[PDB]
């Protein structure tokens, strides 16, 4: 068992009194759904179980897995906490949106050919950014594992010309990769003395069918911290609060300020909560302002975080020409991101807030999404933009805030 | 449980122009009766006990339409919810202010504010609750189809829809328009999934009264991109490795149910509702209560209000409603045609499948054939005027002067073609 | 009050969107309840302010629906209840009302016994070994049939409708008692009208001179019955009676949707043609030659005197 | 006579009876005194001596070509056709009684009359006896194809996706008229089917008609349906 | 097996009384009273109604049971004349009422007599006479009086320990009217909405549910349950459901007031009504 306390005053991030949530790492490869049994088998199956519910957005969050990756009755100093987005494009999205996101990218690789899907993920490494090539391909020949790493060293010399030199090639070559990235990963400068921002990414529901009155925990909503520490008993602050159109015009977002009862992460979390995981927060909140994947993309601040509720921003329009990486064999105007058209969606995602917003006006560098739902991250931050290609959101480009149109109601 | 509905009272298409510059498309009589007290009938013969009514574009005169409707009196069983806001501006951004407010519980309605229909669904609903309890909540909206003929006048090529369902559990596989499509292709997965049975459709008029879960709010809501229902639908088809949520389908045959889109549908459904096709629902039966509709039947569908002062030599032969206080002279012949209230006719006119509003005034000698006129307008003599002429808000026909036939006139010069005056020449 | 005013709302919408209830006898049930519960929560005088108040109520009941006139003659009855007592008590507050209030029970007491005394008296009207015919479907001649087959054997040719065959389920619940039904189409009416011996139907209407509205189809099978001479009986209960004049008032027939007749899968002809469906049909007192109700036998050659017995002139017009 | 039964060869007797026995059993128990059977020489042109050694009452046996197909053999023996044809194969074990194909083929005025039983999509029309489309999804570019004028004379289009082909043909004179005129085809389940079903969506037109059996099953040329067929004749057989 | 209702075997004049009529004659209605051993009686024709009637038929309903009063009556010449014209409908509501009443307290001492397996009828008549007349020539009150007494021995045994008629029958009794008047059971259940979109709204719920619950009387516990997120189902198994009604009305008034004084909304989704 752990042995945290609340006594803390300026903590590390390679600190081994916590060992719940020390660095994060990002994981884009080629698995179409193969990550989540290797993280299962370098982490556990059912190691990450403390709150579900129904499946609301599966391909736009990520789920977080944590790691004691420990050594030598072993010793434990640092845990990873692996980030596995369903679609690469979406992990990249929160890569390129700022700072502080998949410090340690996991290429998961297949050794079994050299498909378009190796090449988007590395796309997609390159645009993000310490790379960590990893086969999945287990259990074959000599000579064709030979010369599937011949082909994988072309990449990765293709690789090493872009960002590339990691090299690793059931249970043992997972300890050895595990071994690898405990002694090349460095430790990542977080800010632990900022404000803390959770920013939520899935919210759940504490509260049993048919309790009793006394018992009764609501608003057990989960995230991520993008900097600083975060106590039990700290007056969280919801920036983006209850969003609410009952005056007949502009919506009103009322902060709703709850104190944090306590930080229950997928194990038993001490009152002190770092950066770098899935940390989940119960507070004293309602049930029905927090129901099951509610209460997402709301900058869950402490100290009064300086970012407004923001209806329309006016960003700068900067879209690629074609899509990073995802080329087939026809390409019939396939990888060709149109211009901004009025009046179309697209995914702004500022950090981990993914909101939709339309395309209200565009002048030749300058475009004016108005959002649908209030977001509040920064004035000038780099703010994405995404674009369903085909039943798949995929990014088209990025840019930064110039102008916003702020509210702040009481 | 109660049974929740909503009513998109604005119709984002623009398609009714420029009617609907003036007065909205919800709020245009058929039969001297607003499609909106129509859609209301219609769900108070459903059994709802309460609505949601959403109105974005000129939605203050909605209000006042619907306030003084039999609808919003404390003794009616089925309460409405005025919502107004100028912000949405889709269906998509309704049901996900309907999420955002959480004011529908289980099973809710879905219906547009322009759909005329008499069926009673509570064989659907009870159908769509069994397979929300057989399969835990897999079923998430039950559409509703007509059984009609593809060469039917009520279904247009503009709005018709084949789709590909199952035969024994009647859920949805397949759902497109033939909007300029003269072959049609459907995709493979849906053999492949359904080794049992498969059947495609043309037969199915659209009355887009698709009962639904509360979950399609919870998609919308996650789907910013869905802009209305039928793209929603083909999204939700092709993405069934994730999020599933089949799509079930209700067939009537007994019953009538449609919409409006243009002036072809308006058209055919106005020519249903005076050859009864939506009974109960019927001019003469005065389902809202209001004094200046109140209407007896004769024989041949011919609809008589109180004080018409008929003239020698009209010939009224079929599908006939005139209005209350409509004056009309000698040596008339009008047939498949619905009068307004307080107009005024001519003498030795004709009158072949038009649709008079409230107010006009015909003069001697006019030749009116499949028209519309609207409110407050006003016809002078020795006119001749071809099928699909419109005419909005108090348009003045010259005399001497014949329209072509496609032609719209109206007070704003670039929505309609031309604007009329005293004389018809510019 | 409010209870009242939703009731009063709740059967006017009832009336004006279905059938509601289905049988006519729960139908005038609940409008003697529907009286007698207003006039247990109302305030009146004089009692010309209560023949008003139920004029005005009746109107709109009538303006609810004009085919279904059970509510119609039911008020018009009431309204001669009204009447008789205060030319008795005349010649008044709490006891008026008790007498009022005991003459709806009696008055129901007689409503529910219309049934049982037909069946009694259906036994000397049937004989062995009979061709009787039935056109549409209604529980009074159900009845009649399903008492008069408990001691006589015969046979009765049930003929459906052909807007909604309402005669399929009469004829598969006379055929479970075994009185051997024969089925057939409104088409062969004058072609089983050779050997029918007596046809006995129920109406929708008795009308004031004898004339009734019915099932459509029935004015064609009493223009057979009169061609062929063989008796019509007319298995009709009290409340069924109306002083309403065939071509007095308009909306006479009830004009229901055409898709039961012709289907909205025909094709593109659906525009250029004109589809009715009357579902009543209008029966003149010359082709009918005995009413059955609790009572006893009537001819039509009488039905006016009902009238003096059950209407006053002065209501006829509501 | 109306009907000449023609029973094809194409790559037999294997299995606790003679493969052949049961096609000329099924003719010649109702009807069919004249029947003709082709043989068959791409495998081994030696099946006709081992056919004539049969106890049928009159069977018209003739020798083949090895290349050769379906099309092919209807070609070959068009001067000696003169009325209806009536296509049989030695893989078919039926025991549905094949009056109710040759009812279809009569009552309709039908050119063509098939039978199918529970990879092919096989679109009927609503009431269960006239086809509409049938198409394999191996010679398919697309995934299918459906036009605007079957759609509008018929609404309702009921796929099956499970059935087998049973082998069982009715013919009109001029669809081998033009089979004999147009030489482009071989295979005659792949031609004679498609080209007839496209031609159909033209009023004066042909009619194609199948029945789907409820019964029994047909055999296959490989030995997927072997371990069926002795299985299926011990429990059938007995009655025939 | 049969007995009459009361300690008297003919009824006094004008005394309503329930029968069923049985046979239609000239001179009027036979009928059976089914609270004096079904001796046989006559409604008159002239006293069926208070309007010219065309035939006894018309309102008689042979099969139905109606509250007739008594005109004359002769112990001697075994003639009772009945009416229906002289009773009222509170009259007949309180004929009603006494005959549910008298009738189930003879299923009761039937079910007692059938437990003891008495089958004469005078020893059957003998418990009759020390159960229930006793009780009604005590109080003064046929039919009133016995079920009165039954009602309180249910609840107090000390009324049926005076009976002297056995010691097996005096249980017998006892049981047979626990099983049959004692049905004290109903459950009054309610939804309510009571949410707090503010600072402290699981706090001021909980302090809700806790100010409901501590307003709950005693044999009477508002059972609180979360139905839904923002819903609650206030529930209450107890007797009485007149007062179980109001009870659950008023923790609603209360939990309805501490959601308000705490900034937050309080809707009733449903009233208190019995399961
Ligand atoms: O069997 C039936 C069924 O009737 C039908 C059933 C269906 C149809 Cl579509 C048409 C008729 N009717 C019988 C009823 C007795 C009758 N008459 C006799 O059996 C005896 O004939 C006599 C004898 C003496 C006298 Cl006084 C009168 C008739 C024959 C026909």
């Amino acid at each position: 068992l752990t042995t945290l306390d609340v006594t803390k005053l300026t903590p590390l991030s390679h600190e081994v009194i916590s060992r719940q949530a020390t660095i994060n790492i990002g994981t884009i490869g080629h698995v179409a759904h193969g990550k989540s049994t290797v993280v299962k088998a370098i982490s556990g199956v059912h190691t990450v179980r403390f709150k579900n519910e129904l499946e609301r957005n599966i391909t736009i969050k990520l789920g977080y897995a944590n790691a004691k990756i420990y050594k030598l009755n072993f010793k434990l100093v640092r845990h990873v906490s692996f980030v596995d987005c369903p679609g690469h494009d979406i992990l990249m999205a929160t890569m390129l949106n700022g700072a502080a996101v998949m410090d340690a990218a996991l290429l998961l690789i297949a050794g079994n050919e050299s498909c378009p899907q190796p090449q988007t993920s590395e796309h997609l490494a390159a645009i993000e950014i310490h790379i960590l090539i990893l086969q999945n391909k287990i259990d074959l020949v000599k000579e064709s594992q030979a010369k599937e790493q011949y082909e994988q060293i072309l990449a990765f010399v293709q690789g090493t010309v872009a960002e590339g030199a990691p090299i690793i090639p059931l249970k043992y070559n997972i300890e050895v990769v595990c071994e690898y990235i405990v002694k090349k990963i460095p430790v990542p400068p977080r800010d632990f003395t900022s404000e803390p921002r959770l920013i939520v990414i899935r919210s759940f529901d504490v509260n049993k069918p048919g309790c009793e009155v006394d018992d009764l925990k609501g608003g057990v909503a989960g995230g991520s911290i993008l900097k600083g520490v975060l106590k039990v008993g700290q007056e969280i602050e919801v920036r983006p609060g209850i969003v609410s159109k009952a005056s007949e015009g502009k919506l009103m977002c009322k902060p709703k300020f709850s104190k944090i009862v306590s930080l229950f992460a997928e194990h038993n979390d001490l009152q002190y909560a770092a950066p770098g995981g899935l940390i989940g927060v119960g507070t004293k909140i309602d049930p029905t302002l927090c129901r099951a994947d509610r209460m997402v993309g709301q900058v869950l601040g402490a100290v009064g975080a300086l970012p407004e509720i923001f209806t329309e921003l006016e960003i700068s329009y900067f879209l690629l020409r074609r899509l990073l990486g995802v080329r087939t064999e026809g390409d019939k105007k396939a990888a060709k991101v149109q211009k901004l058209s009025k009046n179309e969606v697209l995914m702004v995602n500022i950090g981990s807030l993914s909101t939709g917003g339309r395309v209200s006006a565009v002048k030749a560098d300058l475009g004016k999404i108005v959002l649908t739902n209030p977001v509040c991250t920064e004035v000038g931050e780099k703010i994405a933009l995404s674009r369903r290609v085909e039943k798949h959101w995929r990014l088209i480009g990025w840019g930064q805030i110039r102008r916003g149109v702020t509210i702040k109601p009481t | 449980p109660p049974l929740q509905a909503v009513l998109v009272a604005d119709s984002f298409d623009r398609r009714f122009f420029p009617i609907s510059k003036d007065q909205p498309r919800v709020l245009l009589p058929l039969a001297n009766v607003a499609l909106i007290d129509y859609t209301l009938e219609f769900l108070t013969a459903t059994g709802v006990q309460e609505t949601f009514v959403f109105c974005c574009w000129k939605a203050a005169q909605i209000k006042e339409h619907l306030l003084k409707s039999k609808w919003c009196r404390p003794t009616s069983l089925n309460v409405v919810r005025i919502i107004t806001s100028e912000l949405y501006r889709s269906l998509g951004d309704v049901l996900r202010d309907v999420d955002a407010k959480a004011l529908v519980r289980s099973d809710f309605l879905l219906v547009y504010g322009d759909v005329i229909s008499n069926i009673n669904i509570t064989r659907a609903l009870e159908e769509h609750r069994l397979r929300r309890k057989l399969e835990k909540n897999v079923s998430v909206m039950t559409m509703i189809f007509k059984e009609s003929s593809p060469s039917h006048p009520t279904r247009c090529h503009e709005d018709n829809v084949v789709v590909a369902v199952d035969s024994t559990t009647n859920r949805v596989l397949h759902f497109q328009k033939t909007q300029g499509l003269r072959r049609f292709a459907f995709p493979l997965s849906l053999f492949q999934g359904s080794s049992d049975g498969v059947e495609v459709r043309y037969d199915l008029l659209d009355c887009h009264i698709s009962i639904c879960s509360p979950q399609v709010a919870q998609l919308f809501t996650d789907n910013f991109d869905y802009q209305t229902r039928d793209d929603f639908v083909r999204g939700l088809l092709v993405n069934e490795e994730i999020l599933g949520n089949q799509i079930h389908m209700h067939v009537t045959a007994k019953e009538y149910g449609a919409r409006v889109s243009n002036l072809h549908m308006y058209s055919a459904v106005c020519a249903d509702v005076i050859r009864r096709w939506v009974y109960p629902l019927t001019p003469e039966a005065n389902f809202t209560d209001s004094t200046t509709q109140s209407c007896t039947h004769s024989r041949h569908n011919i609809y008589r209000g109180p004080e018409v002062s008929l003239g020698h030599g009209s010939i009224l032969e079929e599908n006939v409603l005139l209005g209350s206080g409509t004056v009309i002279g000698s040596n008339c012949f009008i047939t498949n045609s619905v009068i307004g209230p307080g107009c005024h006719i001519g003498d030795n006119v004709v009158l072949d499948q038009t649709y008079l509003w409230q107010g006009v005034r015909v003069a001697a000698g006019a030749q009116i054939h499949q028209s519309l006129l609207c409110d407050n307008a006003e016809v002078k003599e020795r006119v001749t005027l071809k099928p699909r002429s419109v005419l909005t808000s108090q348009v003045v026909v010259g005399p001497n002067i014949t329209l072509p036939e496609g032609s719209v006139i109206s007070l704003h010069p670039p929505d309609a073609e031309e604007d009329e005056d005293d004389g018809e020449f510019s | 009050g409010s209870e009242l005013s939703e009731r009063i709302e709740s059967f006017v919408e009832t009336l004006k969107r279905g059938g509601g209830p289905r049988s006519s006898e729960e139908m005038a049930r609940e409008t003697l309840g529907l009286l007698r519960q207003i006039i247990t929560d109302h305030r009146w005088s004089n009692a010309g302010e209560l023949m008003e108040l139920i004029r005005r109520e009746g109107r709109r009941m009538t303006a609810a629906q004009p085919s279904e006139t059970t509510v119609g003659n039911m008020v018009r009855r009431v309204l001669k209840i009204i009447r008789e007592e205060y030319g008795r008590l005349h010649g008044h507050y709490a006891q008026l009302q008790s007498n009022i209030i005991e003459a709806i029970n009696e008055l129901l007491v007689e409503l529910e016994g219309t049934m049982e005394n037909i069946a009694a008296q259906a036994l000397e009207h049937i004989h062995s070994n009979e061709v009787i015919m039935t056109i549409g479907f209604s529980r009074t001649v159900e009845a009649f049939l399903k008492e008069a087959a408990r001691k006589r054997k015969f046979h009765v040719i049930v003929a459906e409708c052909a807007p909604f065959c309402q005669g399929h389920e009469m004829a598969v619940n006379l055929s479970k008692a075994g009185i051997e039904t024969t089925v057939m189409t409104d088409a062969a009416i004058f072609a089983v009208m050779s050997r029918v011996n007596k046809v006995i139907i129920g109406t929708k209407t008795i009308l004031a001179n004898g004339a009734l509205r019915a099932v459509t189809g029935t004015h064609t099978l009493a223009l057979a019955a009169k061609h062929h001479s063989t008796p019509l009986i007319v298995c009709a209960p009290m409340f069924k009676l109306s002083p309403q004049f065939p071509n007095e008032e308009d909306s006479f027939h009830k004009f229901v949707a055409p898709e039961e007749v012709l289907p909205f899968t025909e094709g593109d002809i659906l525009e250029k043609v004109s589809v009715h469906c009357p579902v009543f049909d209008y029966v003149p007192p010359e082709l009918i030659t005995l009413f059955i109700s609790n009572i006893g036998g009537n001819a039509p050659s009488y039905i006016y005197r009902l009238m003096s017995e059950l209407y006053h002139p002065d209501d006829h017009v509501l | 006579m109306e009907f000449q039964a023609v029973v094809m060869a194409v790559g037999l007797p294997v299995g606790n009876k003679p493969l052949i026995w049961y096609p000329l059993n099924l003719l010649e128990r109702v009807g069919f005194e004249e029947v003709i059977v082709v043989t068959t020489r791409d495998v081994q042109k030696a099946l006709c001596a081992e056919f004539k050694m049969k106890m049928k009452p009159d069977i018209v046996c003739i020798p083949d070509d090895a290349d050769m197909g379906t099309a092919d053999s209807l070609r070959y023996i068009y001067p000696k056709l003169k009325t209806d044809v009536l296509v049989l194969s030695c893989d078919l074990i039926t025991d549905v009684a094949l009056h109710e194909v040759v009812d279809l083929f009569r009552a309709y005025d039908a050119s063509l009359a098939m039978l199918m039983r529970k990879r092919d999509f096989i679109g009927v029309d609503s009431t269960g006896k006239r086809l509409l489309f049938m198409a394999n999804e191996a010679d398919l570019d697309e995934e299918l194809v459906i036009k605007g004028s079957i759609l509008q004379k018929h609404p309702r289009i009921r796929f099956h996706t499970g059935l087998v082909d049973a082998h069982l043909y009715c013919l009109k004179k001029y669809i081998v008229d033009f089979l004999m005129e147009n030489g482009s085809i071989t295979s005659i389940r792949s031609e004679l089917i498609p080209y007839l079903v496209r031609k159909q969506f033209s009023l004066k037109s042909l009619d194609i008609y199948s029945f789907i059996k409820e019964a029994n099953t047909l055999n296959l040329a490989p030995y997927d349906a072997c371990w069926n067929a002795c299985r299926g004749d011990r429990w059938e057989d007995l009655s025939r | 097996l049969s007995c009459r209702f009361y300690q008297h075997k003919f009824p006094e004049v004008e005394d309503v009384v329930m029968v069923n009529v049985r046979s239609i004659a000239e001179m009027g209605a036979y009928v059976s009273l089914l609270e004096y051993n079904n001796i046989e009686g006559m409604i008159l024709l002239s006293e069926l109604s208070r309007r010219r009637i065309r035939s006894i038929n018309k309102l008689i309903r042979i099969g139905r049971n109606e509250c007739v009063v008594v005109i004359r009556v002769d112990k001697e010449k075994g003639y009772i004349d009945l009416s229906k014209r002289r009773v009222s409908p509170e009259e007949a509501i309180k004929c009603e009422d006494k005959f549910t009443k008298s009738k189930t307290v003879y299923s009761i001492l039937r079910h007692v007599a059938e437990v003891l397996e008495y089958t004469k009828d005078e020893q059957l008549e003998s418990l009759f006479q020390r159960t229930a007349w006793v009780f009604d020539d005590k109080y003064k009150r046929p039919g009133y009086g016995a079920y009165d007494a039954f009602k309180h021995a249910v609840s107090d045994p000390s009324i049926l320990d005076s009976l002297d008629l056995n010691e097996d029958e005096r249980e017998v009794l006892i049981n047979n009217i626990n099983r049959r008047l004692t049905p004290q059971a109903v459950k009054i259940r309610a939804d309510i909405e009571v949410a707090c979109y503010g600072y402290e709204g699981i706090d001021a719920v909980k302090e809700a549910l806790r100010a409901g619950l501590n307003c709950s009387t005693e044999n009477m516990p508002i059972k609180i349950n979360l139905i839904a997120p923002p819903r609650y189902v206030m529930t209450t198994t107890t007797l009485e459901r007149t007062e179980g009604l109001s009870v659950l009305s008023q923790a609603m008034a209360v939990i309805k007031e501490k959601i308000e004084e705490k900034r937050g909304v309080f809707n009733v989704q449903m009233e208190p009504k019995v399961v």
